[PDB]
This record gives structure tokens, C-alpha cells and sequence, in this order.
């Protein structure tokens, strides 16, 4: 049972039917055992565990994807992005609902891919990605080259990462809910994004009519964070 | 500190104590306020006393044990010149001014200790950069003649 | 000078033993003779004090109470290539050391000579603790000569002993030089009191003295 | 027991040996029975629930007192601040430790009192006092009148109030526990202030050196503070 | 119970309060299993075991700080001296009350830390300090840089020994129990000094007045004292 409904944020949409566990592992907080992290994590409640609906992304014929690099892309939007400006630990899964609203005459299909650690190329140059070129926000980033997901590796294999398909003929929407994926406990949000959202669409959207200007919409939901403490009880 | 340099990656509890060294008559209060990593040093006392702080008046309480939560931290080397960013402050704003009668002297001194708790822990020992010989010992020869 | 942090996750506190603070098998001596047949030889005092990063690692304590396990390393450079015989006789306190390569202390029976090659592993042996104090002073607040002046911080009990090393071999055609490394590893390490750690740089390593 | 330490502030005092439960009233959340006050009062933890040490004021012998009104001298100061100018109600006791630092040579009688409802009065004038006049906010404002407490009615019987003495010969400290005093069961911080600590020197600062700058310092812990809930589920 | 009354001597104080247990090791006699340390040592009883109190050294503003190396403080000093120059062995522990009598109108901290094998180093040159420069006797020695304790090693990191802080406006004395510190068994007192009492002032002293001439006195009571023999029966 996952009822989009998360803290004051809540999605009302009727054909969802289904949800990913990415990696089968549904998000939780640091377990008690790992005490080394810092002894004050805060376990922020529905402050934080709530969707931060992004800019609905105008999907034509002749577009390539759209990536979120998480939590990149909630740095800058409210209580996730007033405490990360605050606190220099997280440790934060997500809950991702990508919908993509269409008629029953539209066309198209969505790699809704969830990439953990996706270190991107840059194209026919040695010069590493920029920090503008891989911090972009809440407006994300188009892929310049989404056969290679921007990093030389293939997109026809990219369905080993946790995905699931907009097919606009069958369901809009795709539901992924992330764990915390790291090697370490927590981390750091201003300069580290665990997950990478890629929406790429495989089958190009068509329709007769002019070239149709399909929204997808993004909504992410930062489940079960935790920060850095900075209430101490200093004795 | 200086058992933290043998050793690169370390990470614990640390405990501060500042003992008051001024005159039994001598009044006042201090605000010693802990800034956690990743935040701002308050450069006001209005700064400081929003974070996390102790007002600490100097009256028969002349020493503060102060438990500092888990500064972390190591050495780093990239493909060196790669420190710790930060791992926050403790500073010390004047609360109020210092009270001296007209007998104690005007300027009175603060001792800050420094020790860990039982949770500071210490892995991949190095050499100590503390020291280091450059020119010569005296008589290093001598061990040998 | 970028500034970076890393979540330190850890667990125990084995790495800080005593025991596995002090047991790395630092090197102690190291000096290279001309042989041709000191004349063309290489001892040395056991003393932890030849080199400042083991000393003040060692200084940290009072008193110490370790096996010195000495770790032989002795390569060769010719000024053909021989293979060479080595005897790295260690004098304790008591029995006299040698002043010449060919002298009569060399055959000692006594001393714990180790007859190795150069083309061999390289020679070790686990000295013992053999102060007669139960502990070394590394500091010793105190005189060898009862009210003599004369030198300061030397323990009489503190004397491991002479680490002498030649060449078995006789003349050769060839003249070459000897570099010995040796390689001590305290283990069963005990130590007691420990100090300050020193901040100012050495000045002898006779004593403590500092120049600020 | 009162362990002046609450959240990450903490006042180490030694000589505080007593406080005053005002009207014999200890502060506490809002009572479930009371469900007409909106239906979601969050409940703030210790990020409200902490000592704000304000600016220790010089008291000389020609001083004639100070009043804070209670909580305008904590609408512009840190999270009690940020979440005045956000949540409309709230509804929370006090913790005020007021405590004046002197020597053994020092003499003088503070009356430390806390002054439910205290609706100043002007002098010698028929205009009701301004925004400006009453709401002062850190700074706090000087008694011109404190014979009169500034509304005509008399310092000698003003201990009908919570309040304690520091008698500098006895004691340096004061600590005042007020309870939520209102008719209303929650109100509002930016145009209401139900407690005022007033702080009358009764005798003067007395030594023979120049007039000795002796300060008093106050620390106004907001004890159970509740307010306007801004995360309910619209279901 | 510390009971500062041992032999003939004794020390009326009343603030003293508490001792420190030099490395939590109370001073014994020779264990009855080291039959090695020849074969008589005699146990003197309170002829030895009694309070030496030295000169009062005269604690000015710009004083460094004091070391009496023990027992070399009392070679020359009474049945202790002359039982040293009778004896070449002893084993004996330490009892150090040091105590700094002064007003509530002074202040300063000693860190009266008493060192087990000072050995001390010379200032800006290669030779070691002469028998002159180290066996000072009742007199002791002043710190010529106390920052380095005279031997390099810092004063920041000297409390890692046993010591006691005697801040004026706490408590003006300290009592420092020393056990046998020696790796060897027993000892030799005219040629090796096994502990340092070291008594270096952090806080210089301060009051308005003239450079205050406060005292600090050292009673050294060489408690559970052994020797050599001397009436052995030869058969």
C-alpha cells in the first residue's frame, strides 16, 4: 500500500496501480547500529516527507530527456532546501511519482530510469563536467546525448538501474521509491547527488497535429530524512 | 591533537573545560556557544546565542564541562593541498562585562582543556609531520665511533 | 587548497594499542662502509634516538619494555658482481666490540653472531629485552656517575649494545661499498607514564635539548 | 527540580537555589478537551523550547527599571522569531531567569516581576501609547514612571504579581516560571503580549567608586510552546 | 581519608579537600616476591615518613614556575638527608601537599604537576645539563621556559601526568600521593631522581597593587621509605 499522500503535500491522481522498491529496498532511517555517524541525527518528520512537485516538462517530438540529479534537484525549494542550506548531513530516500498526462491518441514511451551515482560525460572533450554543468536544480538538465545517457554507457541497457516505462498506450505514470543508496551512512548535499531521475523517451511522442507540447510532471518526495543534529545538548 | 597526527582517519566525542583563573569576587558571564560543522562562526552575540550555546556565569561555578558531539575528520589526496573543510567552532562572546571589586585586578584569564570521551576512535596510523630533521643531529655520530 | 569531509565510519579501538602503536619496524641505522682487506666495518649503539620520527614517537612514554626484533638489510654497490658473506655479531653490555674488520672479537663464542648472505633474505633476529631495570627509561631524570660530572640521562641499565657488522669475506679485487639498513620492531611491547609529545625540534640526541 | 538547561541552551549558574511557579501554575500544552482552538496545534519541540539570553542591561544607581513584554521581546530572535512571522496562534509559558551579577561590595534590590496583562499607560498626556511606545522588542523599554509601573497604579503593591527579589546582599538570581496567562486559549505574538518581566531597582546600586555599570541579565526560555500547525493533510 | 598528620609533622590546614593518587597507585613497600632487591632492606618508620616542608617560594607576577626533582629536594634535609648519605639504596613514595595561601583579591593557577623522570634539557645548545644545573636540592629550580617544561615537550599537554590545579579562586592547595615510579625496584637517590614536583603558574597572579609577594609552600612527606640495611647479621 503506498498512498501518494506525504505530510501537507498529496497527489490525487486515479491510474497509478503500481509503484518500484528500488533495488527492492524501501527507504528507512540510519540504523542503530551505525552510531559512528555523528551521535544527533535528526529525524525530521513531514517537514521533509513531502512531494516537492517540480516544473512539468514540455515534452515535444524532438526531445532527447531530462535528468534530476537528487538531491540536486531540491536544494533550492523549501524545508529540504532551507535545511540543507543549514545542516551538511542527510540521509534521505525518495519517493518519485513521474506522470506523464496524455489522451488516448498520443504516442510515446518513457525510461523512467533512477540512476544511482551517474557520473556524466561531457561530449567530444577531456575537460571534466563543470559544477554548472552537473548542479542544475530544480529545472534539471536535458540529455545531449541520451543513446549513451551522457556518460558513454549504453541506454538500451540502462534497465538494469531500477525503471519503470510511461508506455502512453498502457499507464502515464511511473512510481519509483529509492533507498538510501551510498557507501556511506550520510552525506552531503550541496556537493553529492546519490540518485540521478532520467526520464528518457525511447519511443518519440506523435500525433498528427502540430508537434504536441505533452507535460511530464515530477514530484519527489525526500521519504525518511535525516540531517545533521545543530540541537545539541552541550552539558 | 598531537596523538591525532599519528594517526589519519579519527572520529569521536570530544569534551571542552574552561576553568575561570580571575578573583573569588570576581563576577561575570561568558556565552560559549558550539557552532556545529557546515554552519557560520557568529561573529555577534546575538549571532551566538541563537545556535547552540551555555551562558555561563562565573560566580562559584569557575569551570564548565563543555561535551563537544563527534568532531570527525582525516587526511585527503586527489589526483595534495586537501584539509578538513570544518568541523565547527565553540567561540566565547562577553555576556555581560567583567566585575572586579577595587582590590582584584582588572584583567582575569580563562584555561580551556581540551580531552576525548570513550567514542573518539583513531585507524591508519602515519607518521607525525610534527617533527623532522633537516640538518644534522648533535654527536649523531657517536653511536657509531 | 580545496576542503573537503568524508563520513568517518568506524569501529574499535585496536589500531591504538600500545602494542600495535610502537611494533612497526622502523628503520634505526643506516650507514655504508668501503670495504677493502671504522675500518671498513659497521657497528652501531642500539639506541631508538638516531632518527627523530621513532624518538618522539618512542618519548611519548616513560618507560618501555620491548623485544627489539633487528631486521638486517644490507645491500651492496661496487665502485663482475661477488656474492658476499655477512656476520652481524651483536655485543651485548659486558662483551668487548670490535675496532677492525679482522679482529679477534668477531669469533667470539659468546656474542650472537648471524652469518647471512647478501643473496639471502634479509638477516633477523629478536633481541631481547635486556635492560636490567624492568623497564628502558627513555627518559632518565637522573646521572650514570655517582656525583661526577659528566654526562646526564644516560641509564646505565638502558644499554642494549653494540650492533656490529662486517664483511666475512677476505680481500677481493673489487673495492665496494657496504650499505647496512637495520630495522628494528619492538613487540611485546609494554610501556608506562606516558609524556607530553615533544613539539620543539631536537638538538642531540644525548639528551633534551630544545632551542625553541 | 529545575535544571536551567533546555534544548542546546543551558545556563550554568550556581547561586540560583530556587524559582516561583507564577500563580502556582506550571506551563503546559494546550488541554485535548480544548479542540475548538484549531484542530492542528503543532507542538513544538526544544527548537523554541530554549533560553534566549538577551542584552545584559547596565544597571547604575540612576536607573529606574525594565520591562520586556513577553513574547514581543522574542518576535525579531531566532526560531521563536522565525516562527512568530509565520504561524498566526500560539500558546506558550516562560521560563524567565533573570540574574544580576554583582560583587560582595554591590548593594541594591531588584524587583523581578512578571506583570500579567501590563497595559502601560503615557504621561501626562490623553493619547493612548503608540506601536512604537509598547512593542519594543530585544531592546525592551526603561520604566519613566516606575513609582507608577507607567500605568498609575503603585510599585508598593506590585508584588501582587509573580515575582522574586534579587537583594544583592542575598541573592543575585531570580527565576520566574509563568504558565500560559490568557482568557483566550492561544493568541497572537505580534499584537499581544500577555506577560511583561519588569525589572524595578527598589534600592538603588550602591558603591563609593563611579557608578558602578552592574548588569542584569535576562534569559526568557519559552517553556511548551505551541502554535499554528501550516503542515495539515488536505486529504 | 588522607589524614595530613604523618610522623612528629603535621599539616593544620582546612581547605584541603581532596588528593590525587599519582597514577591511581597508592605508595607501598617493596613487594615481599622481589627477595631479588637485596636481601635487607630495612622499613623506616615515621623518622622518614614525615613532612619536609621547604622554603615558601615567593609567587610574584612575572614568576615561570618551580621543580623540586625528588628526592633530591631532600638529600640534605634531616633523617631523610641523612639516612641518603648513609644508604645507596632506597624505594620510597611521595606524599606532596603543596599549598599557595592567598586572599579572595588574588589570582592565578598553578598546575603543580609532578613529573615521573624529568629529564631536563638545556636552553639553545648541544651540551648536557651539568650535575650543577639539575641536583638543585631544598631550593629547587625556576622554569627557564615553562611553556616547554625545559625539556621541549609542551606544558599544554603536561597534565597527561599527575597533577593537581590550585586555582586561587577555587581551592589553594594540592596533594599529590606519588607511589614508586621506577623500573627498577629501588633506587639511588644521589644520582637519579624519579619524580619532578613541578609547580608552573598558567594564570599569572594579578591584583592593583604592587607585585604580590604570594607564597607557595611544598611539604614533601617521603611516605613508605626504604633503604639499604646497614645491620645485617653476619653469622
Amino acid at each position: 500500500v503506498l498512498q501518494l499522500k506525504l505530510g501537507n503535500s498529496a497527489i490525487v491522481t486515479q491510474e497509478a496501480a503500481n509503484y518500484c522498491c528500488a533495488y527492492g529496498e524501501w527507504p528507512n532511517y540510519l540504523p542503530d547500529h551505525e552510531a559512528v555517524a555523528i551521535d544527533k541525527p535528526t529525524q525530521p518528520e513531514t517537514a521533509t516527507d513531502r512531494f516537492y512537485t517540480l516544473k512539468s516538462v514540455k515534452w515535444e517530438t524532438g526531445s532527447t530527456g531530462w535528468w534530476w540529479k537528487l538531491p540536486d534537484a531540491l536544494n533550492n525549494i523549501g524545508m529540504f532546501g532551507q535545511n540543507v542550506q543549514h545542516h551538511y548531513l542527510y540521509r534521505s530516500g525518495f519517493l518519485i511519482h513521474v506522470q506523464c498526462n496524455a489522451t488516448k491518441f498520443h504516442q510515446g514511451a518513457l525510461l523512467v530510469v533512477a540512476i544511482p551515482e551517474h557520473q556524466r560525460g561531457a561530449h567530444n572533450t577531456n575537460t571534466s563536467p563543470g559544477f554548472d554543468d552537473i548542479m542544475k536544480g530544480e529545472e534539471g538538465g536535458t540529455f545531449n546525448h541520451p543513446y549513451v545517457l551522457d556518460d558513454g554507457t549504453s541506454l538500451a541497457c540502462a534497465t538494469i538501474f531500477p525503471h519503470q516505462w510511461i508506455n502512453l498506450r498502457t499507464n502515464n505514470s511511473a512510481t519509483i521509491v529509492l533507498p538510501w543508496m551510498n557507501a556511506a551512512p550520510m552525506d552531503f548535499p550541496l556537493r553529492h547527488n546519490q540518485w540521478t531521475l532520467a526520464i528518457i523517451p525511447v519511443v518519440p511522442l506523435g500525433t498528427r497535429t502540430t508537434s504536441s507540447m505533452v507535460p511530464i510532471t515530477v514530484s519527489i518526495a525526500p521519504m525518511c530524512c535525516e540531517f545533521n543534529g545543530l540541537r545539541h545538548a552541550i552539558t | 591533537g598531537n596523538i591525532s597526527r599519528y594517526y589519519t582517519h579519527w572520529s569521536g566525542s570530544l569534551e571542552m573545560t574552561f576553568m575561570f583563573c580571575g578573583s573569588f569576587m570576581a563576577a561575570g558571564k561568558l556565552i560559549l556557544c558550539y557552532t556545529p560543522p557546515g554552519g557560520s562562526c557568529p561573529t555577534t552575540r546575538e549571532t551566538a546565542m541563537l545556535g547552540t550555546h551555555i551562558v555561563w556565569d562565573f560566580g562559584l561555578q569557575s569551570s564548565v564541562t563543555l561535551i563537544i558531539p563527534w568532531i570527525s575528520g582525516s587526511h585527503y589526496r586527489m589526483f595534495a593541498k586537501s584539509t578538513n573543510a570544518n568541523v565547527g567552532y565553540v567561540t566565547c562572546f562577553m555576556q555581560t562585562n567583567l566585575i572586579v571589586p577595587s582590590e582584584s585586578s582588572d584583567t582575569c584569564s580563562l584555561i580551556g582543556f581540551i580531552a576525548a570521551k570513550d567514542d573518539f576512535s583513531l585507524r591508519l596510523m602515519r607518521d607525525s609531520p610534527d617533527i623532522g630533521q633537516l640538518d644534522h643531529l648533535h654527536a649523531a655520530e657517536a653511536a657509531y665511533q | 587548497a580545496i576542503q573537503t569531509r568524508t563520513v568517518i565510519n568506524q569501529h574499535g579501538v585496536s589500531e591504538t594499542l600500545v602494542e600495535n602503536f610502537l611494533s612497526r619496524a622502523a628503520l634505526v641505522s643506516k650507514r655504508s662502509f668501503e670495504y677493502k682487506d671504522d675500518k671498513n666495518f659497521f657497528k652501531w649503539t642500539i639506541n631508538t634516538r638516531s632518527f627523530v620520527q621513532l624518538r618522539r614517537k618512542l618519548e611519548l612514554f616513560t618507560y618501555l619494555r620491548f623485544d627489539a626484533e633487528i631486521t638486517i638489510l644490507t645491500t651492496v654497490a661496487v665502485n663482475g658482481l661477488p656474492d658476499l658473506t655477512l656476520q652481524a655479531m651483536f655485543v651485548p653490555t659486558g662483551a668487548l666490540t670490535p675496532e677492525k674488520q679482522d679482529s679477534f672479537h668477531w669469533q667470539s663464542g659468546s656474542n650472537a653472531s648471524v652469518f647471512f648472505k647478501i643473496s639471502d633474505p634479509p638477516a633477523r633476529i629478536t633481541i631481547p629485552f635486556m635492560c636490567i631495570n624492568s623497564a628502558y627509561s627513555v627518559f632518565y631524570d637522573g646521572f650514570a656517575g655517582f656525583e661526577k660530572n659528566g654526562l646526564y640521562g644516560i641509564n646505565p641499565a638502558d644499554t642494549i649494545g653494540n650492533l656490529c657488522v662486517r664483511i666475512v669475506n677476505e680481500h677481493q679485487p673489487v673495492g665496494f661499498t657496504v650499505t647496512v639498513r637495520v630495522y628494528m620492531k619492538p613487540k611485546h611491547i609494554k610501556a608506562w607514564a606516558p609524556r607530553p609529545p615533544r613539539t620543539l625540534p631536537y638538538m642531540s640526541i644525548a639528551n633534551a635539548n630544545y632551542k625553541g
